RNA sequence: AAACUCCAGUUGACACAAAAUAGACUACGAAAGUGGCUUUAACAUAUCUGAACACACAAUAGCUAAGACCCAAACUGGGAUUAGAUACCCCACUAUGCUUAGCCCUAAACCUCAACAGUUAAAUCAACAAAACUGCUCGCCAGAACACUACGAGCCACAGCUUAAAACUCAAA
RNA sequence: AGAGGAGACAAGUCGUAACAUGGUAAGUGUACUGGAAAGUGCACUUGGACGAACC
């Protein structure tokens, strides 16, 4: 997970944010924000790590990365709420959707597909 | 062509849409004086939108604020607070 | 602009230094969230 | 996130109320919260009798603590307020000023529904 | 019609003219119609600002002796 | 001044009086009007019982208890006992929608007690306990 | 509609359950 | 009924015929029975009000269409 | 008036139905009859006063004359008031209009749930 | 736990107990308390409650529309202006 | 009538139960379902259809094990009614409804109206119902009854659930 | 081969469960119970009604 001191995605690109009070840095940190801000930071990190164009969100790679972040959040949620059938269904359906997206990406762009699999740690397995 | 023919345009005589009395104003559970305006003086029942006249959004906001105030110790449940009996009557209901 | 406003606000926050002074000031002061509404949509403040 | 703790304290003299408020704000800070303001709503008769810690309260002092706390501190603060004896009733909400009010153009009238039944003669 | 916006603004500002519509006379010119005619005349004179044109129309009608009592 | 249907509030200065007594001091007549019975208990403002009368205590039995006539007789008896104990004005608090909900009140008026206020205290749960199953008739 | 088919199925199921209980 | 009298007067003045009362069933499709075997039906029917008093088309419109009588109508 | 949009189960309505009427929500061209109010036993209080006085006076009419007269007057008033209530129902002043005249008015302007 | 002699209380005016009780009953009826008590005497199963609510909502819609039509047409109850034609 | 009179009425203390009014709102969810309050996490898919060969859910009822138990309540017992009353009516109480951990996997699970895209043009249209349709795809249906049955198979289910026939019979349903 | 089931044959017997608000609305799932149709509990359905201005 990103360190709690990490600033929010919106506030990390404002000038002079390093000259503000430590209290202000705490307020704009992931510590003082919900888990979805952490998910957005994770998504941004993964995009910068993997995709050729970090600013492109409609690409299949961006969709795969966002779905992977959602899947990780669902798994973390289910680890605590093991009797949440709705989120269990969301996790399974998201897994299937990511498998479909990976199949499409592998058929279209193989090198980028390998980069996705390596960066996100996805072991693409052919269905039986 | 012909100058006197009609022209397509928006309705200029269209009156502005009627606004609920609470439109644009923040409803807060601590504002027991405002919430008491929408409860029955005798039974504490929350009045329906046909009585209050509020829109759906403001009716839901008033309802949730009243429930929050009642459960958090700001507002009585079974009756309207007597301190607010003489507040402006904004509910379309008469008992007498 | 929001960051600047937050930096301005932080000065007035309650810390472990001015805790007792702020507590005494709060006890001395009163805050009223009560205001009624009229059929014409006008806010009526309490007579305080 | 930004939370507002609405606090109803037992009606006490000024030193006891000050000590209780200081204890509560110190607990909030210890759990990680940044307290921004403490607003006194005054002492008033409760809308209804409250039985807290084997004591029936008819009057209470109302305070608000606006603060910014991590999501994990809310549960701990709720437990702490439950354990406290000087607190008649404490509830932490999400700060109402956080939720911005979307502009409303006005009440859009609802026309009478049409074509619900076939126009065949009956 | 183009004049409909002028008529709506006139009704919103000065209200309905105390002069009564006589829908039996085909050549009846209501106070609103006189306002519209003066406004069109002034607009043809090169003026383009809507608020300034409305103000000049009101002032010209007042100077001619027309009673124009604003609703507020 | 103008008459107000709202009762005076304790802790507020009110000029209204009844035999020199404030609204907080007037005795209370509790009328439980069940579907088959009507019980009337007069108590002091300090919660001291003074009189009690039910349709059963008036010699009415079985279905005859749950009638307006029996409730009126019970009201007359309770009012007579309360007037013997020195009660003149009463605050009426009625709970239940039985046949004797109103007639019992009339009995009190026939007994010689003046009703200054009427209150409904019918127990209406906010979806608490579950009542018995519906009858098939 | 009437419930004649439902009644036939109801009687069949009731008799089957009773047969199962008996044996 | 606001113009029954005017229309009847106009029909009498122009020499033609008028019907401004309750149109009985069959005045056109059953004329040979109501009037006689030698009755002469109108060769043109003019509706100054095509709607009856319950805001439905006048039955005479359909009946004259059946009897092949051209109908002028406002 | 409550909204009907999206209430009934119809094609194109995605949500489950809100209302399940057993009759079509179409205005009829007639109103319900002037429903009578079920009569209640009257003069019960005066009867009770008279009977209690009888019990106290051993059913001696001479002592109870006043209460007996009151009960009789109440009974006569109740009978005359029932007759006057029948007369008023024939008059129809209490209601905005009698059901017959209202049915005539609705006949003049019938509902049109069909095309023509 | 609430204060007493505030909720559902009506002051009697000059001993007019009849009118005070009528006002109290009207208040309870308008607030719906009387119907709530009557329905809470015996348990109403959720399917039955939903059916009753649907029926009452349809009845309210129909009654309001019929009242609107009656009020709209009541002006036409005046005398016949074209009598004899 | 039986039953309770350690009962009833007021006042005070008082919950692992259920969530008036709002709601004349029509929202969330894939469906089942979800209408007390607060907080946390959270409501898949930047074409659509698609699994009965799988995976995950699935009201109420029910089983298993440990708890709670106000109230309700199958069964049972008593009272009444009745020709009888193994019911309707009244009273008492249990399984059960609740919590936790597993099962069971069924509903008039129906809005008996499949998903997606589109039309109101006409040749609109058996009847009723909730107007008639078009393109595409999947699932299902082929006289009634036998039959939510038998056998086979699968299942934590063992008086069960899913899939599911045939023979004899009729000219209907 | 003792038996069970279905259908036909159609009797007699015991009730009247369904069709009208069928006299306790009917039905689905499920559990228990009963000479028998069936009864009751729990949830669901309208393939019931609630009379359709106010009263
Ligand atoms: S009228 Fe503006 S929000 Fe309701
Ligand atoms: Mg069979
Ligand atoms: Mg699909
Ligand atoms: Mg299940
Ligand atoms: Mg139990
Ligand atoms: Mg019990
Ligand atoms: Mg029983
Ligand atoms: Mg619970
Ligand atoms: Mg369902
Ligand atoms: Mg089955
Ligand atoms: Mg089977
Ligand atoms: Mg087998
Ligand atoms: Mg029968
Ligand atoms: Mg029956
Ligand atoms: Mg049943
Ligand atoms: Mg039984």
């Amino acid at each position: 997970d990103p360190p709690p001191s990490t600033l929010l995605k919106d506030y990390q690109n404002v000038p002079g944010i390093e000259k503000v009070d430590d209290v202000v840095k705490r307020l704009l940190s992931l510590e003082m924000a919900n888990k979805k801000e952490m998910l957005k930071i994770k998504q941004e990190q993964f995009m910068k790590k993997i995709v050729a164009n970090p600013e492109d969100t409609r690409s299949l790679e961006a969709r795969i990365i966002a779905l992977s972040v959602k899947i990780r959040s669902y798994e973390e949620h289910l680890e605590k709420h093991r009797k949440d059938k709705a989120h269990k269904r969301y996790l399974l359906m998201s897994i299937d959707q990511r498998k479909k997206m990976l199949k499409n990406l592998r058929n279209t762009n193989y090198d980028v597909f390998e980069k996705i699999c390596w960066g996100l740690g996805i072991e693409y397995t052919f269905p039986p | 062509s012909n100058e006197d023919l009609p022209i397509s345009m928006e309705n200029p005589y269209k009156e502005p849409l009627k606004k609920c009395i609470l439109c644009g104003k923040h409803v807060d559970y601590k504002n027991v004086q405002l919430l008491s305006q929408f409860v029955s003086p005798f039974t504490g029942c929350i009045y329906g939108r046909h009585i209050t006249g509020l829109c759906g959004k403001k009716q839901k906001e008033i309802t949730k604020a009243i429930k929050r105030a009642q459960i958090m110790g700001f507002m009585p449940v079974t009756y309207k607070d007597p301190a607010y009996l003489k507040d402006p009557k904004v509910c379309n209901i008469r008992y007498r | 602009r929001e960051v600047l406003q937050l930096q301005e606000e932080v000065k007035n926050f309650i810390t472990r230094e001015n805790l007792e002074a702020r507590v005494e000031a709060a006890l001395d002061s009163r805050k009223n969230y009560n205001w009624a509404i009229t059929r014409e949509g006008l806010v009526v403040r309490p007579q305080r | 996130p930004r939370y507002e703790l609405a606090l109803i304290l037992k009606a006490m003299q000024r030193p006891e109320t000050a000590a209780t408020l200081k204890r509560t704000i110190e607990a909030l800070m210890d759990r990680g919260a940044i307290v921004r303001d403490l607003e006194n709503l005054g002492e008033r008769a409760l809308p209804y009798r409250i039985s807290a810690h084997s004591q029936q309260h008819n009057r209470g002092g109302y305070f608000l603590v606006d603060f910014y706390a991590p999501t994990a501190a809310v549960e701990s603060m709720v437990e702490h307020l439950s354990r406290d004896i000087d607190v008649i009733r404490g509830n932490i909400v999400k700060h109402p000023l956080t939720q911005e009010l979307k502009e409303c153009e006005g009440i859009v009238p609802v026309p009478l529904a049409e074509k619900l039944y076939s126009t065949k003669k009956r | 019609y183009h004049e409909d916006r002028i008529r709506a603004k006139f009704y919103s500002v000065y209200g309905s003219g105390q002069r009564a519509f006589d829908l039996f006379n085909p050549n009846f010119k209501s106070t609103c119609q006189r306002f519209v005619e003066k406004y069109t005349e002034l607009q043809k004179l090169g003026e383009t600002d809507e608020e300034k044109l409305f103000v000049e129309t009101g002032k010209a009608l007042l100077a001619e002796g027309v009673i124009l009592r604003r609703v507020g | 001044t103008k008459f107000s249907i709202y009762p005076p509030i304790p802790g507020e200065e009110s000029s209204l009086r009844w035999a020199g007594k404030k609204f907080e001091e007037i005795p209370i007549a509790h009328i439980k009007a069940s579907h088959n019975n009507t019980q009337i208990q007069v108590v002091s403002a300090s919660n001291e019982p003074l009189a009690f009368a039910s349709c059963g205590t008036e010699g009415f039995r079985n279905a005859k208890k749950g009638t307006g006539i029996a409730a009126q007789t019970a009201g007359i008896a309770a009012a007579a006992r309360a007037k013997q104990k020195g009660v003149i004005h009463i605050r009426v608090v009625v709970k239940g929608l039985g046949p004797g909900r109103l007639s019992a009140m009339h009995g009190l008026i026939m007994g010689g007690l003046e009703v200054i206020s009427i209150t409904d205290n019918t127990p209406i749960p906010h979806n608490g306990c579950r009542p018995r199953k519906a009858r098939k008739l | 509609k009437n419930v004649l088919k439902i009644r036939r199925r109801k009687m069949n199921h009731h008799k089957y359950r009773k047969l199962v209980k008996k044996t | 009924r606001q113009f029954s009298y005017l229309i009847e007067n106009m029909a009498r003045d122009c020499g033609e015929y008028a019907h401004t009362r309750y149109f009985r069933g069959g005045m056109l499709t059953n004329a040979r029975l109501l009037f006689g075997p030698t009755v002469r039906l109108p060769d043109l029917i003019i509706f100054l009000h095509t709607l009856n008093n319950i805001f439905e088309p006048h039955v005479a419109v359909r009946d004259a269409a059946k009897m092949n009588i051209p109908t002028v109508g406002i | 008036t409550p909204s009907l949009r999206g209430r009934l189960a119809r094609f194109g309505n995605p949500r489950k139905p809100v209302l399940k009427p057993n009759k079509p929500l179409i205005l009829a061209n007639r109103v319900g009859e002037r429903r009578r109010e079920k009569g209640e036993a009257t003069c019960i209080t005066e009867m009770s006063v008279m009977m209690a006085c009888w019990k106290q006076n051993e059913f001696r009419d001479d002592a109870c004359r006043k209460e007996i007269q009151g009960f009789l007057d109440c009974a006569a008033r109740a009978q005359e008031a029932r007759k006057m209530r029948s007369i008023q129902e024939t008059l129809g002043e209490s209601g905005s209009l009698l059901p017959n005249k209202l049915n005539k008015l609705l006949q003049r302007f019938p509902n049109k749930p069909y095309l023509s | 736990k609430h204060l007493k002699f505030i909720a559902r209380t009506v002051m009697v005016q000059e001993g007019n107990v009849e009118s005070a009780y009528r006002t109290l009953n009207r208040i309870l009826t308008m607030d719906g308390l009387i119907e709530d008590i009557k329905h809470r005497r015996y348990y109403e199963k959720p399917c039955r409650r939903r059916q009753r609510e649907s029926y009452e909502r349809c009845r309210r819609i129909y009654n309001m529309e019929m009242a609107r039509k009656i009020n709209f047409l009541m002006r036409k109850n005046r005398a016949d202006p074209w009598q004899g034609c």
